[PDB]
């Protein structure tokens, strides 16, 4: 699509868990995001507007979520796309003859 | 300003740069551009004083000259293709001429002059529109007629905005002409990369303005401008003076803070091209930029400057600005690496 | 454009006046209506680096309707060699 | 080319070196990016005419318009500098070095 | 030759500009733009562009370059310099009409110049449309479009001339 | 500039010396006008013959390294008839940084710019020789 | 022809008429700012910007020949009214006043 | 490129109608009217053939059926005739609504004599359709093939495999 933050296609992807460990890390951004908004106004860090501490987390949580879906749709469009590309144009990816190292000659260099 | 008139002012602003990266038309492209920079003088202006006024003159005159550098090159692209489309130009002439007219806009070298003097003489608030906004409308333009820009030109005006940007930051005291002073070096980065890969253009870009407004909000937050008025903020809020470092050390790249993200991206990108000496050049120069930011972390956070006694009075009343997103900002600024891959959002 | 609002949205906000060969008030043609039409839909869909090679004709025939750069060196050309001969008084133009 | 577009381009040339160049009188430079937009629309104009592209009639209008917007801002700035400085000589706007 | 009248407009066209581009006092200056700008509107006549050129001694010249003097005569100057007493604006003068007179005696003698890029010299006539009998002004057509095709066009200018009022008003408050 | 480079790097090393050092020299006398030229731009000099004699300065000091350079250069590979040779340059590059010493009037500069002049010509011979990109054609 | 023949005979006389008002037997042997109000410069760029947006309003007449009467007619009245707001802003800003 | 084919200048020679526009501008309707057919088939030609060598024959028989039309006003209504376009001449902008006594005139004599009825407000622009033994033309650009498309993508989407693959990043 044009100017579509998660086009139709990418619902054929697994969802990210609720669970992932980068989801994980956005929800910590967010609560640290909470603590330096108590730290800057001279509240109790730990302990002022659990309310407002609640709403960081929640935040950088469904933001991240969103923005964990777009990037693995992106790196599956870019699979999809040079998959496509290699069955297109399989002169330009031969499948090479393999050896084995018995048969392979590498120079030896001692060291002494 | 009634503050009714500097919502409008702003979302003038705000519309001429986004008509600017909805156009596919260079007619209504230039539109943006001169709706943008009619809304801008009057917060150049809003404190009236003649440094004001000189900053918005200077500003006026190198906007103007771009502006009418821009149109010329639409004229001649129309007169070689005959037709008016948003994207690679069709005479290497016009090229070269929108190239300039953009370079002008965003202030880069030797066409920066502009961006110190500008910066230093206009309100911090308005300084960071100036730095950050502002160059979202040239980058995204950049960002469509790069097919047919000369390699050489784009290139030269990159290495020429990191060195200058480098050298002109270390002579620096006023904190509004360091913040000139980076806004080119990084500049520099952004476009270096944009013949090779466009996203990593676009990655410098955001997380470039998301350090930028963090620094402009924190020096905001202290009305602090000068090096030394910046140095009694550990007698007053030992908290920004440990954001104040970890921003700064971010916005010099050093691993493992969101700023050296960039600049690994990029280097990546050239390296991929066979490009090994441009890359390495690069980073060894922006060990200036690390410098005169580690200057800054030395008077302001690691040592401990005099203090006067009339600041006792300020310890008796808390810090009332907005602050408007400084909390995420700083956390945005400093701990994003882990999330690098996320850089494909913007593909 | 940076962000195609106007695809994504289905409005026309300026892609009208882009082209000469588009909807013109009363049907008025441009006078390189057919070449433009030509090299436009040569390369529609393929890409500025394929179009650049595989469209070359057409666009070279539409900067000659644009600028008509060959068309005059052409008729210098025979400019040059009529009033050359009519020196030599080797030419009489007709009646 | 034909011949209009060697004398229009010169004046487009010849209006920016002048811009470039500046003297003393801020008004002198105005007039020089003014003289710039007078040659833009003219070369505009005659290719849009030329090449009856029907549509793109109105852009020279346009560039007018918004031209002379930018350029009404300029004066101000102009005469806010003289208010100043009793002149607009550019030699007094250099507080910021 | 009348069938180099657009040729000779933009030849006066560039001396104008060098008048006022070598930069005199800019009462002198302006008075070069103006009759730069008359030469302008004849050029773009000359090319069927009734409308247009009629545009820029309303709107060009009937208005901003009146407020220009008007300007001028309050905020620049109200008395001007002795045209040419300065040896700058002489030497530039001097210079741009050279490098013009060069360019135009050339193209005349061989029908083509080549200054710094390819220009022909047979005429501007040779380029012309030449079947046409609409019953219209296709000029015309095309600017009266600007209501029905160019609607965003209309919003834009619009609200920027709107938004140039405030923000003057706002520059010029102190 | 691609063809006053072209020049110089189209003639083989170590020949036609009197050719080298007039490309050099030409390379060389070219960047002091540039230099000179930026210098009267940003720094009004007192008077007109003032800045001429600014602009013979910068000129004849930018022209003598490149001459400097290419002659040392190109003498260096023909005595020791080794044409492909980074360290012909490296001697050719010192060569040139001490006459910015002499022209500054400071041994301390001249064996500064000896290093760093030294080292970079003897690295643009072997991107030459290898075929190293500066401004690398975007490829992927 | 006949109009350059017309503008030339017009300013040609005006030449003539000048001069030989300037010469005649006479039977004889023997750069700063102006004291001038801001209000005046105000008045000059209002007229200006007005000016411009008269200039959008002149194609009017041949306009209301399209069949796209309710675009063109939305447009044209949009136009007017955005010309009424900036004049009312001005009047309620005191940009129209002489004390 | 080639030489432009052009028709010899005998191939080219016609019967002129050689009248003046007011004479035109006052036979127009009842020309209209009766010379429809060759008019609109040659109309027809050149907006399908868009170019002028190949519709030479039907712009021929356009002067034909014109002549023939003008033939036929000198031998029975040549007075009237006359009276009603030097009426129309006489105006600088050859305005009908000046002589409509004279165009009713003329009017007459045509219907009496030749039974033409002069069409209504309306009938001249109408759009009609022409039948017509030329082919329709295949190529009338002359356009080259067109360049094939990109080998298009369909498949089915799959996650990345092992990731992003961003040096050490696992997902
Ligand atoms: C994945 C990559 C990495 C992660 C990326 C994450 C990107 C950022 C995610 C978005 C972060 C938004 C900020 C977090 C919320 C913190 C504010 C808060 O909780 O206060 C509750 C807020 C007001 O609390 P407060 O005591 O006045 O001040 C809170 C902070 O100091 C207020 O501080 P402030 O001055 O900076 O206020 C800014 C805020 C204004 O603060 C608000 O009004 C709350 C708006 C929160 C929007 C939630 C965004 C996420 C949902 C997206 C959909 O601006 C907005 O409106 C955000 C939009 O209450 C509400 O308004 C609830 C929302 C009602 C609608
Ligand atoms: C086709 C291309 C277009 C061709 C255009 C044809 C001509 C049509 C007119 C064009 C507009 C010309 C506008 C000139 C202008 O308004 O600026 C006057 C400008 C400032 O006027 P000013 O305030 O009365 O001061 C007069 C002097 O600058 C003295 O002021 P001072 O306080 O600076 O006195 C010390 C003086 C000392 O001068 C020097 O030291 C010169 C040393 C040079 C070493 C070699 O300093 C300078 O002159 C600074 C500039 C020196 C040149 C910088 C290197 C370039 O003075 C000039 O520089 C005169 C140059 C005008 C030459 C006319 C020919 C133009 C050629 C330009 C290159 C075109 C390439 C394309
Ligand atoms: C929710 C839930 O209940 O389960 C989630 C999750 C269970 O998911 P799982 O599928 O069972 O697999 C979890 C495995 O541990 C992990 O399974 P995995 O296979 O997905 O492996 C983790 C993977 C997943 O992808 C990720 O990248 C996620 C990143 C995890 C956070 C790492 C940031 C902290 C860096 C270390 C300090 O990480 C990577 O592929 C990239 C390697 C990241 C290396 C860390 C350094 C990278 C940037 C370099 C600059 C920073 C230098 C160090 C600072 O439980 C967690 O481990 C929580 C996630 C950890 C982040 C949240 C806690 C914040 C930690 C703050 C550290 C403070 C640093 C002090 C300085
Ligand atoms: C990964 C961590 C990234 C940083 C997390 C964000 C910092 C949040 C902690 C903070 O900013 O506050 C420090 C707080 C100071 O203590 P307090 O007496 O409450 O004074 C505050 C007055 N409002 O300290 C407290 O008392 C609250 C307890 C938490 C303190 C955390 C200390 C953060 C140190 C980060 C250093 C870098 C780690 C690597
Ligand atoms: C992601 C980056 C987010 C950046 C958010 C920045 C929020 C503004 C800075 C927060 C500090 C407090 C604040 O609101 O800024 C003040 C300023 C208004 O100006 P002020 O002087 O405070 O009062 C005006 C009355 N004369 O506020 C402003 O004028 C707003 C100027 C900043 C807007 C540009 C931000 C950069 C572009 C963001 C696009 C990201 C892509
Ligand atoms: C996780 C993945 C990302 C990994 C990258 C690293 C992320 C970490 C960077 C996060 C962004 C910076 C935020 C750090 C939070 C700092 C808050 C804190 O620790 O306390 C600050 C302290 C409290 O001061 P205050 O609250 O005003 O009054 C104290 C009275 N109890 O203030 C003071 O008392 C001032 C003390 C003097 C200043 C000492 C300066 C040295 C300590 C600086 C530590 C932070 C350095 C950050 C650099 C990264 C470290 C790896
Ligand atoms: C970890 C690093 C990764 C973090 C990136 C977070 C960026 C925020 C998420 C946005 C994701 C997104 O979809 O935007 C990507 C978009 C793509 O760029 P585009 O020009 O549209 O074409 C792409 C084709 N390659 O391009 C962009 O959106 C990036 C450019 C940002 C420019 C800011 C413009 C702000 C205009 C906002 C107008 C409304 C006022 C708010
Ligand atoms: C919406 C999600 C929010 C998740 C929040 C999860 C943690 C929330 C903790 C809330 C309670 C904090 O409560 C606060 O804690 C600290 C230490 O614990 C205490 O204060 C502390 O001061 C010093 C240390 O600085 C020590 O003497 C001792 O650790 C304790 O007295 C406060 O007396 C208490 O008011
Ligand atoms: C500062 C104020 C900002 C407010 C922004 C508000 C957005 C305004 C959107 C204006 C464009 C609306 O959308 C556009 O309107 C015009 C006229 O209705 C339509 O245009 C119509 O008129 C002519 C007639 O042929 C042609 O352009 C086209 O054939 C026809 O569709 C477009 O088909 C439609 O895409
Ligand atoms: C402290 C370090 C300072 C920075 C050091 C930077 C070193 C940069 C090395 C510059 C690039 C290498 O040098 C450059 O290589 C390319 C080959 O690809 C050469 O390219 C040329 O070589 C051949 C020689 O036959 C010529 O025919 C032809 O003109 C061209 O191919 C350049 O002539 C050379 O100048
Ligand atoms: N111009 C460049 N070299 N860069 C670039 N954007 N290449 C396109 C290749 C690419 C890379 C990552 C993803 I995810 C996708 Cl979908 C596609």
């Amino acid at each position: 699509a044009t100017f579509q933050f998660l086009p139709d296609e990418a619902r054929s992807l697994p969802p990210p868990k609720l669970t992932d460990p980068r989801l994980a890390f956005v929800g910590f951004l967010g609560y640290c995001s909470g603590l330096i908004d108590n730290a800057i106004r001279r509240r109790p860090v730990l302990l002022a507007g659990l309310h407002r501490q609640l709403l960081y987390i929640t935040s950088f949580v469904f933001v991240g979520y969103y923005l964990l879906k777009r990037q693995d749709y992106m790196y599956a469009v870019r699979d999809h796309d040079m998959f496509s590309y290699i069955k297109s144009h399989p002169e330009d990816f031969p499948e090479k003859d393999k050896k084995t190292y018995g048969e392979v000659f590498e120079e030896f260099h001692p060291v002494r | 300003m009634n503050p009714i008139i500097f919502i409008i002012i702003l979302l003038t602003i705000m519309l001429g740069t986004i008509i600017v990266m909805i156009s596919s038309h260079w007619l209504l492209v230039w539109i943006g551009f001169e709706m943008n920079m009619l809304a801008i003088i009057p917060i150049m202006m809003k404190n009236h004083n003649p440094r004001a006024t000189e900053a918005s003159t200077k500003y006026f005159l190198t906007q103007s000259t771009a502006s009418m550098l821009l149109m010329m090159a639409v004229i001649i692209n129309l007169m070689f293709s005959g037709q008016w489309t948003v994207m690679k130009l069709f005479n290497p002439m016009a090229s070269m001429l929108m190239t300039m007219a953009l370079a002008m806009k965003l202030g880069m070298a030797p066409f920066h002059f502009w961006v110190p003097e500008v910066t230093q003489g206009i309100p911090l608030s308005s300084g960071l529109i100036l730095l950050t906004w502002q160059k979202l409308a040239p980058m995204s333009v950049l960002y469509q007629i790069f097919p047919s820009i000369n390699l050489n030109l784009i290139l030269t005006l990159s290495v020429l905005s990191i060195l200058i940007g480098g050298w002109g930051g270390l002579n620096q005291t006023q904190l509004r002409k360091i913040m000139a002073y980076s806004s080119i070096a990084h500049m520099g980065w952004m476009t270096a990369v944009l013949p090779y890969n466009p996203t990593m253009t676009l990655l410098n870009l955001i997380i470039y303005i998301i350090m930028t407004s963090t620094m402009f909000t924190m020096f905001m937050a202290n009305s602090t401008t000068t090096t030394l008025s910046l140095s009694h903020t550990w007698n007053k809020t030992p908290i920004m003076t440990v954001l104040i470092l970890a921003t700064l050390l971010s916005m010099g790249g050093l691993p493992p803070l969101s700023g050296f993200m960039p600049k690994w991206m990029i280097i990546q990108e050239m390296t991929k091209n066979n490009s090994i000496i441009l890359p390495t050049f690069m980073a060894i120069t922006a060990l200036l930029n690390l410098y005169f930011y580690m200057r800054l972390t030395y008077s302001t956070t690691l040592t401990m400057f005099p203090s006067t006694n009339n600041m006792k009075m300020k310890w008796q009343f808390p810090l009332m600005k907005k602050m408007t997103f400084l909390p995420t900002m700083v956390v945005l600024s400093t701990m994003m690496l882990p999330l690098t891959p996320m850089l494909s959002v913007l593909e | 454009p940076f962000f195609d609002v106007q695809k994504r949205l289905g409005v026309d906000l300026d892609r009208w006046m882009t082209i000469q060969s588009a909807e013109q008030p009363h049907k008025i043609p441009s006078r390189c209506h057919a070449f433009e039409k030509e090299w436009i839909e040569c390369a529609h869909g393929i890409g500025s680096i394929r179009a650049e090679k595989e469209c070359k004709i057409e666009f070279e025939d539409f900067r000659e309707c644009l600028l008509r750069q060959k068309t005059m060196k052409r008729l210098h050309a025979i400019r040059r060699q009529r009033e050359k001969l009519i020196k030599e008084g080797k030419y009489t133009p007709p009646p | 080319m034909s011949m209009v577009y060697m004398n229009i381009m010169m004046a487009f040339t010849v209006s920016l070196v002048g811009l470039l160049m500046y003297r003393s009188h801020l008004m002198s430079s105005l007039l020089c990016l003014e003289g710039m937009m007078l040659s833009l629309f003219v070369m505009a104009a005659l290719t849009i005419l030329n090449s009856h592209f029907t549509l793109a009639s109105m852009m020279p209008i346009i560039l007018l318009v918004f031209a002379a917007c930018e350029a009404a801002l300029g004066l101000s700035l102009l005469v806010m500098v003289s208010n100043t400085y009793g002149t607009d000589y550019v030699q007094n706007l250099n507080l910021l070095q | 030759m009348m069938l180099y009248i657009v040729f000779i407009l933009s030849v006066i066209f560039v001396m104008g500009f060098v008048g006022f581009s070598s930069k005199p006092s800019p009462i002198y200056g302006g008075l070069g733009l103006i009759v730069s700008g008359g030469v302008g509107c004849g050029i773009v006549l000359n090319f069927g562009g009734s409308f247009l050129g009629l545009m820029v001694f309303l709107i060009y010249l009937g208005g901003m370059m009146v407020v220009f003097g008007y300007t001028t005569a309050m905020a620049t100057e109200q008395y001007p310099e002795i045209w040419l007493s300065n040896k700058a604006v002489l030497g530039a003068f001097v210079t741009g009409l050279l490098m013009e007179f060069f360019m135009v005696y050339y193209v005349l003698k061989d029908k083509e110049v080549e200054v710094v890029f390819e220009f022909n010299g047979l005429g501007d006539w040779v380029i012309y449309d030449t079947g046409d009998s609409g019953f219209f002004s296709e000029e015309a057509m095309g600017i009266a479009a600007l209501y029905s095709y160019g609607t965003w066009l209309v919003i834009v200018t619009g609200w920027s001339l709107l938004i140039g009022v405030v923000v003057i008003m706002e520059i010029t408050r102190g | 500039a691609k063809t006053v480079l072209r020049q110089y790097w189209d003639i083989p090393e170590g020949t036609e010396c009197h050719r080298k050092t007039y490309a050099t020299t030409s390379i060389g006398g070219a960047a002091g006008l540039v230099v000179s030229a930026y210098s009267v731009a940003l720094k009004t000099p007192t008077s007109f013959l003032e800045g001429v004699a600014r602009t013979g300065r910068y000129t004849f000091t930018a022209a003598a390294i490149g001459a400097i350079f290419g002659l040392t250069s190109c003498i260096s590979a023909q005595v020791r008839e080794k044409p492909d040779d980074p360290l012909n340059y490296l001697i050719g590059g010192c060569a040139g940084g001490l006459i910015l010493g002499a022209r500054t009037r400071s041994y301390g500069i001249g064996a500064a710019a000896c290093a760093y002049m030294g080292l970079t010509a003897a690295l643009v011979k072997m991107g030459q020789l290898e075929g190293w990109q500066v401004f690398a054609e975007p490829k992927v | 022809m006949n109009l350059m023949l017309a503008l030339l005979t017009n300013f040609t006389l005006a030449t003539l008429l000048v001069i030989i008002a300037f010469w005649l037997p006479q039977l004889n042997v023997y750069s700063a700012r102006l004291p001038f109000s801001m209000k005046f410069f105000l008045v000059a760029i209002t007229f200006l910007l007005f000016d411009l947006e008269i200039a959008l309003l002149l194609p009017l007449p041949w306009a209301s020949q399209t069949a796209n009467l309710n675009t063109m007619l939305t447009m044209a009245l949009f136009l007017i009214i955005l010309l009424a707001v900036s004049l009312a802003y001005e009047w309620t800003q005191k940009g129209l006043e002489w004390t | 490129p080639g030489i432009v084919e052009l028709p010899s200048l005998e191939d080219l020679k016609v019967q002129e109608v050689k009248v003046s526009s007011s004479v035109l501008k006052a036979a127009a309707h009842h020309y209209g009217a009766q010379c429809d057919k060759p008019n609109k088939e040659f109309m027809l030609c050149r907006w399908e053939e868009k170019d002028p060598r190949r519709c030479l024959e039907e712009g021929k028989l356009v002067n034909q059926c014109a002549l023939e039309f003008f033939r036929q006003i000198k031998r029975h209504c040549a007075e009237p005739f006359t009276e009603y376009w030097t009426c129309i001449d006489y105006s600088g902008l050859q305005l009908f609504r000046r002589c409509r006594k004279q165009q009713a005139q003329f009017d007459e004599c045509v219907l009496d004599k030749l039974g033409w009825v002069r069409p209504d407000l309306g009938d001249l622009s109408k759009v009609t359709k022409v039948k017509t033994d030329r082919p329709l033309p295949e190529n009338p650009y002359h356009s080259r093939a067109r360049p094939e498309p990109n080998p298009e993508v369909e498949g089915d989407l799959k996650p990345a495999r092992h990731g992003s693959r961003l040096f050490f990043w696992t997902m």
